[PDB]
């Protein structure tokens, strides 16, 4: 059934699909600690979590998958699939992540946790790299996609490979309707693959350092503890 | 078991 | 930059003559693994190997037109992605094994006489198998070598290096197009092979997490290609 | 400096 969908009915199921930008509990008033901002971070992105996998089957040919293959799947890309979201809000901020709109940070104020500033930077070279790009929504939400499916994707995988092909055509097919030449076309949707090599470097450097704060006990919940415990 | 089990369950 | 002036044919025929050789292991069939031993051959075999990847590198177009600390930090943040696709490749017709050398041929159940590695093992042998089925030319093999090394890097200091990229992207496609694939089939087989390199970076991740974990023999290049990522 | 500046210079 997903792979009987043309190129434009699949953009308009995953615009459909997209999940809501979600505040954080930030109070202006209470003083920054480490524990705080990561507090925040770890709330918002719990609730995040919560939308992500209700998308997550309204990917087109994710339900069609077997439901340990699905826990595994979002397992991998969780956090990869996250950081992109964060990246493309914070597209219209240069030098600021906007991680909620209600918590929009410089680099300086990412130095309020240890070594967060490794990881902030990138996450700012990205979503430099999406502007300059003019990274558009409906390729946003290809690419999300093609994370969501790609990620833990190493006996039926086919269907998979299947729909990510699908989702290829789909991005050649929104390049084609921007009026990119064959050539343009083909380095574009390479330069926005080569991306997600990076995103999920970013995924893995944030991993460890979050499967590190897990031994110092120093406020995950109950699902993103489970989360972590995929990747140990 | 796991609770994104139960939550791609429902 | 003289990398952009290349048509695909040279630059294609200039990856494959920068080619780096198969070295062998020190290998000793007549003394049987432990988990010291076995990451003793895989260290000095990678050793030796970095050694050889820096004249590659220096051949790939477009590398040599960077600033010696961009060279440097390319090299720092792509070597071990590099040696795994190198490793991948060259297991290709050996399915169920990976070749590290013509005398080091493994199968994961000698990836467990180290603890853990069975992990990263299964990985490989995955990517290899993917590579098979793919049946990935060795003109596309150069290319995405070369991606990995001008890419992995790039985004933590570049238009030249942008440019060399879409240039050995309208490589991969002239690859493709000449052995008869569809314009389809073009874009298609561009994506899988490019969401490929994604997985080869999370093994480096892993690999890399565990490698300055027993710092805690290694050589002093190691040391300090590994201290580059900490 | 780096035996890596080294190797690329020679
Ligand atoms: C990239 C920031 C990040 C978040 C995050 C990212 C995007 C979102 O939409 C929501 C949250 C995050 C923070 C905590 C979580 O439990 C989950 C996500 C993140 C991810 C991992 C690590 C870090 N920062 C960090 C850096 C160094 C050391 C430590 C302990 C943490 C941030
Ligand atoms: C995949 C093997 C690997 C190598 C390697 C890769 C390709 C080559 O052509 C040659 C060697 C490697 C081994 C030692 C090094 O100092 C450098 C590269 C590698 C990389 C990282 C880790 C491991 N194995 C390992 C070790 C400890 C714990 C775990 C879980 C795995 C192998």
């Amino acid at each position: 059934l997903a792979l009987s969908l043309t190129a434009d009915q699949m953009v308009s199921a995953l615009l459909d699909a997209e999940p809501p930008i979600l505040y954080s509990e930030y109070d202006p008033t209470r003083p920054f600690s480490e524990a705080s901002m990561m507090g925040l971070l770890t709330n918002l992105a719990d609730r995040e979590l919560v939308h992500m996998i209700n998308w997550a089957k309204r990917v087109p040919g994710f339900v069609d998958l077997t439901l340990h293959d699905q826990v595994h799947l979002l397992e991998c890309a969780w956090l990869e699939i996250l950081m992109i979201g964060l990246v493309w809000r914070s597209m219209e901020h240069p030098g600021k992540l906007l991680f909620a709109p209600n918590l929009l940070l410089d680099r300086n104020q990412g130095k309020c946790v240890e070594g967060m500033v490794e990881i902030f930077d990138m996450l700012l070279a990205t979503s430099s790299r999406f502007r300059m790009m003019n990274l558009q929504g409906e390729e946003f939400v290809c690419l999300k996609s093609i994370i969501l499916l790609n990620s833990g994707v190493y006996e039926e995988k086919d269907h998979i490979h299947r729909v990510l092909d699908k989702i290829t055509d789909t991005l050649i097919h929104l390049m084609a309707k921007a009026g990119l030449t064959l050539q343009q076309q083909h380095q574009r949707l390479a330069q926005l693959l080569l991306i997600l090599s990076h995103i999920r470097h970013m995924s893995n450097k944030g991993m460890e350092h979050l499967y590190s704060m897990k031994c110092k006990n120093v406020p995950l919940s109950d699902l993103l503890l489970e989360m972590l415990d995929a990747h140990r | 078991h796991k609770i994104l089990h139960r939550l791609l369950q429902d």
